[PDB]
């Protein structure tokens, strides 16, 4: 029997945001 | 203490659970390349070297993450907790999988977790820190997410969106949920007298 699985609507911020973030310091 | 509820009521495993699963989440996602190397920091835990996240955003999604993770602990609703590595298509390569039981007994026999924690936590962040050597490369452009698998029988008629601690979690889709027969990889085992967690990573075959 199946069991419920779930996972966050939303993401993780993306590589590139943090990436932005890097580079500004 | 002959049982799981009295370590107050869950609250104790599923505290210790969320501390480490936050530490072996940003490291996970160090060693893997998810996130670009200069955003993490070194730190001890658990008297072992740990790799965490200065990026304010990405700590609050993972805090966020298991803050709703911890009241499934708490209630014996988690079977697995599974780190999940998406290609650029979104598609599973890699999960790092923490499958993890609550017996409502405590095993007698077991070492004991709370006089132990930091050496049986410490082992499973040690295999996280060269885990890299056994691993495939995974392909450019990964992101990852989270899927709890939870003890509740899934209904009929259930609403693909739940919300959490008012966060909206969702169903998990066969896209994520599925892997082709993946490869299995063994990372480690533990079984104290009041939790059972082992760790292992599926690789798309």
């Amino acid at each position: 029997d199946k069991k419920i699985v779930i996972m966050p609507c939303k993401c993780a911020p993306s590589r590139q945001l943090v990436q932005v973030w890097l580079q500004a310091k | 203490t002959l049982t799981r509820q009295d370590l107050n009521f869950g609250q104790v495993v599923a505290d210790v659970l969320c501390e480490f699963l936050e530490v072996a989440v940003h490291l996970i996602l160090y060693v893997r390349e998810v996130y670009p190397v200069g955003i993490f920091q070194k730190r001890k835990k658990y008297n072992v070297p740990v790799q965490m996240s200065c990026h304010p955003e990405l700590n609050q999604y993972i805090q966020d993450t298991l803050h709703c993770v911890k009241p499934l602990l708490e209630k014996n609703d988690v079977e697995k907790v599974v780190v999940v590595i998406l290609d650029k298509e979104h598609r599973p390569v890699e999960k790092f999988v923490f499958e993890i039981t609550q017996p409502p007994l405590l095993s007698i026999s077991s070492d004991s977790l709370l006089s132990h924690v930091e050496q049986l936590l410490a082992a499973f962040i040690l295999k996280i820190s060269v885990c890299d050597a056994v691993l495939d490369h995974n392909p450019p452009g990964c992101t990852f997410t989270v899927l709890v698998h939870t003890r509740e029988a899934a209904t009929r008629n259930m609403e693909k969106i739940q919300v959490i601690k008012d966060f909206p979690w969702i169903l998990a889709d066969e896209q994520d949920v599925h892997m082709h027969d993946p490869r299995l990889i063994p990372l480690k085992t533990m079984t104290s007298d009041i939790l059972k967690m082992q760790l292992y990573v599926e690789e798309r075959a």
